[PDB]
């Protein structure tokens, strides 16, 4: 997802 | 350096081939040379194993079929991966021994086994636990306590009467425990509130670089145990983050916000404070949190990007959306 | 520290209600407070739980008075003598005390009275510091600039070249002031630095916090005025000028030779262009997008606040789609208009 | 350091109006230029204005020339000549001299001509600086990292271990070089941190702003290629590689293993998701919200800007019921067909 791990 | 199968006996992994092979260290699997071991997740990579040239990869069962070196089977790679890196690390200490350029106050507490870098500055009344290392040009302020295993980078900035736990590491360039942003207002003016809580920070805690984790008011900032924090956080002060959530890059959090347990908070990040995230909350990049969180989930905002001739039509039209839904309500008021 | 509570009360020009020789010798928030420690309300929703506080005082309201089970210290705001108590009984130490041997001080540093200078600190030629300066651990100050009277610098601070700071300022770690603005020109796709050789000019009684970082001007100078507050994780691009007692929240980006008015109050993590104008007594909430002047006093929002993640997929699938949705708006309005 | 109006008006390829003796000692905007120094004129529509400029020079085109009202500098570019006088100029200090006695300094550091180190600077085992490197007062320069001729650190820079950093760069206080990114593994929800073995390698004639963090590579590097300006405060994270001659505006966020390309423009304030690419020449506009590959070059942009609260909390409120709105359109379009 979005600017996650 | 370790021999293969010593290896695979440490990681309770399967070895499917010549347990004499030294290994050295780990690399990704377009790198890896002899001598190294690297690991798979993605079935893609299969059928070009024989262009790695690693001594070993970590893979699972279904991938062996496929295998073209020794391999090591095991349920989870990328666990399997972390586990091999750390019996493998190569990364250097911030410190070892104790610098004669470091200034270390006379009332100071040492246990065994501290190191403390060049030029790092420890005040007053600090205690620092067993196998702590302090780096190169720290500052830790008066009657903060380190627990033992615990780590600072190069130029980190502790304030005092800060507490951290055991076994956390924190980067460079980081602050803990400035002021709260806490202000009365006098006929316009600006009338500073001392912020006389401390930082609590539990075991296991990783905080990035240039991270920020203000002093509580009158009570306490609060990091539970296992969290992690990435570079660029605002963490304000009275904030409350549960054991285990995970707070990635650039995350701006306001006062008095609390965060419940295994949460994932995307980095960029906007969550507003007085109010509560409950337990294993994950919110996606760019957040703009303005309510209470109450369920566990996914949550999201953010208009994303669209080629600029597309943009300036989208947001010109949602800036007028308040008239496109009178038009609307006329519309079928009229119907 | 410790202070009769009726010279507390007369130092806050409160009424007290109780023994004046009670001895006060801390703040505390109301859970938290014990013997010996002054706490405060500021909800009367508290007024059957301060049975619960076991402070030795608590400043209230003269409309709280008949609930207190303490001695109480009667005021009309609460909230501002908090402030005003926590100062006269504040622990904070200071950044540093006399000149540390360690510190590395430039022959040509002109030190007032009573100045501190913390270990490994380091100061430049031509340095200016006024009487009661405090300058942490392990700070740099640049060539030539100067730091009015009771300014103080946590550790690890940085301040560059030709820097101007003015009197009772007070500057959290890890903040950089003074850095080169973002200046190049642009030779055939080659970046030509352009030397930022003005300065940052900060008033008196200006705070800034931790990690946030102010550019120097490029040829005239980035200006904060005085009585301005600054929150942590703040970019300050170079030739921004902020006017008098505005504040800023943490994490809030302003781009180059923006200008702010007095009285501002700009939200966390809002986003400011540049080369334009706030007006004085502007609010820009939590995360504002400003891409234009505001020219006129009042409150100013942006941005679409959560939802579940599949709600917002739709959401935001619509809304960029929002150029269809108004086309099919007009068509049906023709059609209901019969033409 | 002063200089005499032809001689400098030689340096810059400069066609020179005016008395070639006057003695130019710095450089200063239009307004506030005095005797000594020179200054520029790049909008024409200062011409009727230049008789109020105090400045010894101006710099200014062909065009412009009949409007001086003082020695002039004619060039094709009076904005690019600016920058190249402003250098010529420039009263920027270094940042150390010579190295101090108060530098830590390990044995095994490899120190190349005519270095200076600033008080209390650590330079770990290993660690290799080339000619004329300028290491600010309490850097901190981590064992065997690398940085190449003529760069510049300002005080209180950070750079970790096995960094290499090129020629001619410029480093702002406050920056961190090869932090750990994260890198965990989950085990039972709680977290297992993977070392982070990969490096930054920086190229040539790289600028980097303050208080940015470049955190190193997991395995393989980050990458930041040459002719890169970075501002403050951004964030990249493990394995970004960014392309020569890039642009990063202040205060972008980054996530692992984005791919920029050359001559990109990324705006303030973006936020740009990782695993992906952005192609050549992709210019962000300010705080956009990148969350998919761009593959063709050209302006992108996203946000929905400021309004007055009483009208944002309308534009908010439709926004998110806009599936209703939706809805209730297509309702609208059966009933009337
Ligand atoms: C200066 C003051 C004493 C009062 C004040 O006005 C203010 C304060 N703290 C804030 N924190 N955050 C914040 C921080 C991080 C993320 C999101 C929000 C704001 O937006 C804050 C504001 C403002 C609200 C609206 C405009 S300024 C303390
Ligand atoms: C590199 C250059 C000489 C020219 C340039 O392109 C640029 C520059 N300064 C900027 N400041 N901000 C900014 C900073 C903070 C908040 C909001 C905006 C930008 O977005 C900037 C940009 C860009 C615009 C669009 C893409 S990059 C200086
Ligand atoms: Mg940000
Ligand atoms: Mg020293």
């Amino acid at each position: 997802l979005y600017m996650l791990p | 350096s370790i021999r293969l199968a010593d290896l695979a006996q440490q990681l309770d992994a399967e070895l499917h081939g010549d347990g004499d092979i030294v290994i050295t260290g780990v690399a990704s699997m377009q790198s890896a040379q002899t001598g190294h071991i690297t690991f798979m997740v993605n079935p893609k990579y299969r059928e070009h194993l024989g262009l790695c040239q690693a001594s070993a990869v970590v893979m699972t069962q279904d991938d062996l079929p496929f295998a073209k070196s020794a391999a090591l089977v095991v349920k989870n790679p990328y666990l399997t991966y972390a586990r091999m890196a750390q019996i493998l690390d190569t990364t250097p200490q911030p410190a070892q021994n104790i610098a004669p350029s470091a200034v270390i106050d006379a009332t100071a507490k040492l246990g065994n086994n501290v190191s403390i870098g060049a030029n790092a500055v420890i005040e007053s009344g600090v205690e620092l636990g067993d196998n702590v290392i302090i780096g190169a040009g720290c500052f830790v302020g008066k009657n903060s306590k380190i627990g033992a295993g615990s780590r600072l980078w190069a130029n980190v900035t502790i304030y005092h009467e800060i507490q951290i736990g055991q076994n956390c590491l924190i980067q460079s360039g980081t602050v803990v425990g400035a002021d709260g942003f806490g202000y009365a207002n006098d006929r316009g003016n600006w009338v500073k509130i001392p912020q006389i809580g401390r930082v609590i920070i539990g075991d296991r805690v990783e905080i990035g670089a240039c991270t920020t984790i203000d002093r509580g008011a009158l009570d306490d900032t609060i990091i539970g145990n296992g969290v992690i924090i990435d570079n660029q956080c605002q963490i304000a002060h009275n904030v409350v983050i549960g054991d285990n959530t995970a707070v990635a890059g650039g995350v701006i959090m306001a006062g008095s916000l609390k965060i419940g347990r295994y949460c994932m908070i995307g980095g960029a990040s906007v969550i507003n404070g007085h109010m509560e995230i409950c337990d294993k909350v994950t919110v996606t990049g760019m957040g703009m949190v303005m309510r209470p969180i109450t369920e566990p989930g996914v949550y999201s905002s953010g208009i994303p990007l669209q080629p600029n001739k597309v943009w300036r039509k989208t947001a010109a039209l949602v800036m007028n959306i308040d008239d496109m839904s009178k038009r609307l309500k006329s519309l079928e008021r009229k119907v």
